[PDB]
């Protein structure tokens, strides 16, 4: 089925691979070559997760957990039930995520729109790869990666973090969190601002964009504008994920101590480390 | 390289925009500030005017009093020596009264008194700011969505510093005013309650925090991708759907099987963000009042 | 069954109602679903259409009620290319002139967007009391180059969004002395020229014209921006 305005857009063309071979839709979903690839990697990764559930011996989804290889395996291949399924599932997930991004590129081309959306999605893929590829390889073992289980992967975050003290003190973590909080603040404000103009007080005409600008100048003295706010939402959310990957790629590779040590540089400068009283003297 | 519309290419400037009037009291608007070429590469260059009425003045005064109260404490903790001040700035902490004082307001100044004075100033500053977000929208004839969304953030702050300590029996349960100390507080909170990862409202709160970054990445990128058809003029696309709104909808429909409208995506957005602090406040409220150990609590259920 | 249990159960029932409300709010345009011949689809899904809501448009421009009976209000020069659904529809003419595919435009109102005061939102600078360039490369008088690396014309004005103080279109004079609008988002202002990747030089004359030298209507903007973006697909034998 089609939306009422959809037909005129369903033209041939725009594919990267295969010409018109996969240039069609299944229901609302566009296919394309990378839709076929996505199906392949996903289906197989789902089969493997089913296999790992049998080997584990449970059908409940909260218990299924696919672990990476023991640290002693280093960066090498492992037997299926001893870290190998994790390795093959990671291959299929990577393939699926990348295939999804290239399918989005083909859709962008058929519709004549910019490529911002697959470009933004690539930042998420890079964060995922930072945790399961870049960091483990740099530290020398697949077992530094996280397990694929609902609750086990939370335990992994806690294990990893407390290994370095209070992870709060990681300064790139601080910057990431600041972007995450500021993003949700900006998102709440933007959704609210537009709805408050399109759905004004009872008894009123729809407001204009000038009312939105006027509201924010009255409130805080500055309006970023209708284009700038969507630029800003993109910037804030990507920066949050960039500094997330940064704060992890440096942990266990160039930093090994309790993260609170990092600031003790500021504390033990020779020109004030010895002044009595205060906190650090 | 094709133009990406991340930064403006050519800036234009006209007479300063003094804004809509509607029912705004123009006595309380400032003059216009300077135009900023720097900001103009990313958004609007105009600074000001701002609106400063009674509630705004009450809020700024209260908020500065809160700020000054903490700073005077920090100077006293630094033995009034500026070098210790800058050196240990992130370490100083205005802590709440000790649990011996219960919910009393009779803690001595150096033993929790100043914390109670600071918190009062902060209480006046935030709620009078909230009144401002309501009245600024009312004066322009707008819906009240911003004041309602701000309430969700206020809810978590109220539970952390006021509602939960009250139900617990002591101000000592509240959060200290300090960079590092409030971090240490957060960590110890999870340890004391049996691991906040297993508080399902904490889990929900995280899903919406992640979900907010997901959604704004999607929506910001979508609008930039259709800016070549005027896509950021979202209000007139609501009143009169253009090819920008259709292509934006069809991208997402072809990609994931369903789509939004130009108005409806802003309802997804407001709710995704608001639920962060909504669920978070509930999860903190139940910690220590109803549930002492989230892991153990979790074990006896799903 | 403690209070925390009751709360988390309650939250999930609230969440499911919220999702159902959000999804129906998002069906106010484009629904009901149609078959590829335009008759209504049998399977509309498990969410019902929302009840209509009304917007009162500013400046005496009427009301909008959605959902309501939908219509393209324009001919669509495409032909079905398969009995089964799910396959592309093929252009029966020149898709850039017929405005289909990535060259599509929507039949918006043939009126200009107005600002908060009821004045035209977009104006050529030479009619815009007090406006001027403030930073970056002033492109007026620069030559405009297409993707064939030939020159199509030169910039004779900038069309500015007054309320938002933003350049939205370049006005370009062609060899015959007529002009066309080019969307700001589809051009690269360089030190010595404006480069347009979407169009070859000989496709500029086919950009749709506007009926007034000092205003552009919503319908005209859609035809112009649709045409220019369609060149990415349909001018490719010239890139
Ligand atoms: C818990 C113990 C420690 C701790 C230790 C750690 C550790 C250890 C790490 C973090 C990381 C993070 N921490 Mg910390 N952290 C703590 C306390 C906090 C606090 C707080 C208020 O106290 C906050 C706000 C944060 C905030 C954050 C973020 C900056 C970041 C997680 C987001 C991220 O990277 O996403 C990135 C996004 C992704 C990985 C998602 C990728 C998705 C992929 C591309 C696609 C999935 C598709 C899906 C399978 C398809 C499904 C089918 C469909 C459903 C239909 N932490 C405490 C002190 N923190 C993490 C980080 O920085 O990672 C880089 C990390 O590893
Ligand atoms: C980002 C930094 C850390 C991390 C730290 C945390 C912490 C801390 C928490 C979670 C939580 C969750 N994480 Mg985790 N998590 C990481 C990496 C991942 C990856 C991945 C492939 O990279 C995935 C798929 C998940 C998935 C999940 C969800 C089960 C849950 C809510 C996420 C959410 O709504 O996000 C926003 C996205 C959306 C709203 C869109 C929908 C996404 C859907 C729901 C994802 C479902 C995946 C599905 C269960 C698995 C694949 C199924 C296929 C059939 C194979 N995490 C890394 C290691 N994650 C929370 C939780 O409650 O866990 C129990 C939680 O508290
Ligand atoms: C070791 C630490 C513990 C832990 C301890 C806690 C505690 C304790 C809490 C959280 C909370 C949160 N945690 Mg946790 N957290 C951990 C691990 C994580 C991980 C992770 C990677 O594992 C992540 C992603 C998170 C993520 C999150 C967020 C979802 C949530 C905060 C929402 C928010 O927006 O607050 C930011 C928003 C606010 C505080 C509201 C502020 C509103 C007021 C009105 C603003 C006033 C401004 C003032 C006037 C100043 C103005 C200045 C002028 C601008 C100049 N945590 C581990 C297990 N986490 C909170 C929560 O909700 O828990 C359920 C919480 O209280
Ligand atoms: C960079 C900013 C944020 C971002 C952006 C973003 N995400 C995106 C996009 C963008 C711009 C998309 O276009 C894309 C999309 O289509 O959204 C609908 C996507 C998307 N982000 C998603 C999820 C997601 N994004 C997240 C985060 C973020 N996304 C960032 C914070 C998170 C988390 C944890 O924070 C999650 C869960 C998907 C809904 C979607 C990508 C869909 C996709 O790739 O589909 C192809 C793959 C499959 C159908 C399944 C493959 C299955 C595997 C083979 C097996 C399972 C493996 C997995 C490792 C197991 C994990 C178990 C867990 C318990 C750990
Ligand atoms: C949906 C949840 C998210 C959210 C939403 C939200 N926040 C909001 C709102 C909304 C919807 C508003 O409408 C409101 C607002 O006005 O936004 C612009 C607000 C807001 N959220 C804010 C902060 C904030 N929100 C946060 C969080 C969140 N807010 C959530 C993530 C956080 C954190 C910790 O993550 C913070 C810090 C403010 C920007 C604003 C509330 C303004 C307020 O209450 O002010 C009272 C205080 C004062 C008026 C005075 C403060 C004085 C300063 C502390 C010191 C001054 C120092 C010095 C003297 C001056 C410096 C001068 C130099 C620059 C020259
Ligand atoms: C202004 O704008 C805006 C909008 O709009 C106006 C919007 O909308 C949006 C979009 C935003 C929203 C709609 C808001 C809600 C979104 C969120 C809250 C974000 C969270 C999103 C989710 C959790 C949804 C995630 C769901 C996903 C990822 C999709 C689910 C995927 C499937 C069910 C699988 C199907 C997809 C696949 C695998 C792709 C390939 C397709 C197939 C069908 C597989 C291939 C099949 C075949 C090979 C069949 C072949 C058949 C053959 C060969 C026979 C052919 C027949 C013959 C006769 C020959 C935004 C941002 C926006 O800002
Ligand atoms: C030169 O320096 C000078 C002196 C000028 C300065 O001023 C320096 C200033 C600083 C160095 C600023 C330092 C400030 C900080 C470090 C701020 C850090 C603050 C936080 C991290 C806040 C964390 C959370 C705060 C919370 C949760 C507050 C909750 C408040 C309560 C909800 C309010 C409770 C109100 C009470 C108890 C009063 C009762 C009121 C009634 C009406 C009964
Ligand atoms: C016991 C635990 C429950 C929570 C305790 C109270 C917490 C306070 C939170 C308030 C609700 C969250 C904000 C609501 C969603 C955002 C606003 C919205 O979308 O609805 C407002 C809308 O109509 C417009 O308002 P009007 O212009 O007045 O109609
Ligand atoms: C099929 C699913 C059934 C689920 C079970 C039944 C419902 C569960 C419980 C609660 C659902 C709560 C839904 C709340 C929807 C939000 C309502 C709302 O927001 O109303 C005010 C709104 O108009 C303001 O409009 P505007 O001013 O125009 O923005
Ligand atoms: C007197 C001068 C004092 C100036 C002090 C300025 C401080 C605030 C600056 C940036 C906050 C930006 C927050 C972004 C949230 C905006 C939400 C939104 O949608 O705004 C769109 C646009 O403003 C209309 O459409
Ligand atoms: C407004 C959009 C709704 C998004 C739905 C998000 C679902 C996330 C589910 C996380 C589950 C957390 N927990 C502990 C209850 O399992
Ligand atoms: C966690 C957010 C995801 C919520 C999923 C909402 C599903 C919407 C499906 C609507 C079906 C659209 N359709 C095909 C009827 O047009
Ligand atoms: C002899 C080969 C043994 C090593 C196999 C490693 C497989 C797991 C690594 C994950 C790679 C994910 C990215 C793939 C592009
Ligand atoms: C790690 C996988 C990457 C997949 C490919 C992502 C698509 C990128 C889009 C290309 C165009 C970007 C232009 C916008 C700046
Ligand atoms: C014609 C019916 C097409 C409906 C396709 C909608 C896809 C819905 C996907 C829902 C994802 C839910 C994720 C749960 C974690
Ligand atoms: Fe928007």
């Amino acid at each position: 089925a089609l939306l009422s305005f959809e037909r005129k857009y369903r033209v041939p063309g725009g594919t990267l691979v295969g010409g018109n071979l996969f240039d069609f839709w299944v229901g609302p979903f566009y296919v394309g070559f990378f839709g076929v690839a996505t199906f392949f990697f996903a289906a197989l990764g789902i089969i493997l997760i089913a296999w790992s559930a049998v080997l584990q011996g449970t059908w409940n989804p909260q218990l299924i957990s696919v672990y990476p290889p023991a640290l002693e395996y280093g960066l090498g291949g492992a037997p299926l039930a001893k870290g190998g399924l994790w390795q093959i599932i990671t291959i299929c997930a990577t393939g699926a995520f990348v295939s999804w991004a290239l399918r989005e590129v083909e859709i962008c081309r058929k519709l004549g729109i910019g490529y911002h959306i697959p470009f933004a999605f690539a930042f998420a893929i890079l964060a995922y790869l930072t945790l399961v590829l870049f960091r483990p390889v740099m530290m020398g073992a697949w077992g530094y990666a996280f397990p694929y289980g609902i609750w086990t992967h939370l335990d992994w975050v806690s294990n990893t973090g407390y290994t370095y003290g209070n992870f709060h003190y990681n300064p790139a973590h601080m910057i990431a969190i600041t972007f995450f909080f500021t993003n949700a603040l900006a998102l709440a404000l933007h959704g609210a601002l537009v709805l408050s103009a399109a759905n004004p007080e009872k008894g009123k005409e729809m407001r204009t964009p000038d009312h939105e600008d006027t509201f924010f100048r009255d409130l805080v003295g500055y309006s970023i504008g209708t284009l700038g706010i969507h630029r800003l939402g993109l910037l804030l959310s990507l920066s949050a994920v960039f500094f997330s990957a940064l704060c992890m790629i440096i942990t266990g590779t160039i930093w090994f101590d309790q993260w609170v040590d990092w600031w003790q540089w500021w504390v033990k400068l020779p020109w004030w480390a010895n002044i009595p009283g205060g906190i650090n003297g | 390289a094709e133009y990406q519309n991340i930064f403006t290419q050519v800036q234009v400037r006209g007479p300063a925009d003094l804004g809509m009037t509607e029912d705004v009291n123009l006595a309380n608007r400032s003059g216009v500030g300077p135009f900023s070429t720097l900001l103009g590469w990313f958004g609007n260059a105009q600074l000001g005017p701002i609106y400063l009425g009674s509630l705004g003045v009450l809020s700024l005064f209260s908020g500065l009093m809160w700020f000054f109260t903490i700073g005077i404490w920090f100077w006293y903790q630094a033995g009034w020596n500026p070098a210790v001040f800058l050196r240990d700035l992130f370490f100083f902490s205005l802590e709440p009264p000790a649990p011996e004082y219960g919910l009393s307001f009779a803690a001595p100044l150096k033993e929790g008194g100043l914390w109670l004075i600071a918190s009062f100033f902060m209480f006046v500053a935030v709620w009078s700011w909230w009144g401002r977000t309501y009245l600024r929208a009312q004066a322009l004839g707008m819906g009240k969505h911003t004041a309602w969304a701000f309430l969700s953030a206020i809810w978590l702050w109220m539970v952390l510093g006021f509602i939960r300590p009250i139900l617990m029996g002591s101000w000592s349960e509240a959060v200290p005013y300090g960079i590092f100390s409030h971090l240490d507080w957060t960590n110890n909170f999870s340890l004391v309650h049996g691991n906040l990862h297993y508080n399902p409202f904490h889990g929900l709160s995280i899903a919406f925090l992640y979900g907010s970054a997901l959604l704004f990445a999607m929506h910001g990128a979508t609008i930039l991708a259709v800016s070549r058809f005027g896509g950021e003029r979202e209000l007139e696309q609501i009143a009169d759907r253009g090819t920008a709104a259709e292509r934006a909808a069809l991208f997402w429909r072809w990609t994931m099987g369903f789509n939004a409208t130009m108005e409806g995506i802003h309802r997804w957005a407001i709710w995704m963000a608001v639920l962060v602090t909504l669920t978070g406040g509930i999860g903190i409220l139940l910690s220590g009042t109803v549930v002492d150990n989230w892991y153990v609590w979790g074990q006896n259920h799903g | 069954f403690d209070l925390a249990s009751l709360a988390i159960y309650s939250f999930w029932i609230f969440l499911a109602g919220l999702i159902y409300y959000l999804q129906t709010e998002n069906m106010r345009e484009g629904y009901p679903l149609e078959n590829e011949d335009g008759t209504p689809a049998a399977n509309q899904g498990p969410f019902p259409l929302p009840k209509p809501k009304t917007f009162i448009l500013p400046h005496g421009r009427g009301t909008l009620t959605v959902p309501g009976p939908e219509s393209e209000d324009r001919p669509i020069a495409l032909a079905r290319t398969a009995v089964s659904e799910g396959f592309p529809h093929a252009p029966t003419g020149d898709p850039m002139k017929d405005g289909v595919g990535p060259a599509s435009w929507v039949a918006r109102r043939d009126l200009p967007e107005l600002d908060g005061h009821g004045h035209n939102k977009i104006k050529p600078m030479k009619a815009a009391a007090g406006f001027h360039v403030s930073a970056g490369k002033n492109p007026i008088g620069l030559p405009v180059r297409g993707c064939d690396l030939e020159i199509a014309g030169k910039v004779v004005d900038i069309w500015v969004d007054i309320p938002e103080q933003m350049a939205r279109f370049l006005e370009v004079e062609l060899k015959d002395g007529s002009t066309r609008l080019l969307p700001m988002q589809m051009v690269k202002v360089q030190s010595n020229r404006v480069h347009v990747n979407a169009l070859s030089s000989d496709l500029f004359a086919g950009i749709p014209t506007i009926k007034s030298p000092t205003e552009v209507t919503l319908l005209e903007e859609d035809k112009i921006c649709g045409y220019v973006a369609g060149g990415l697909m349909y001018a490719a034998p010239k890139r």
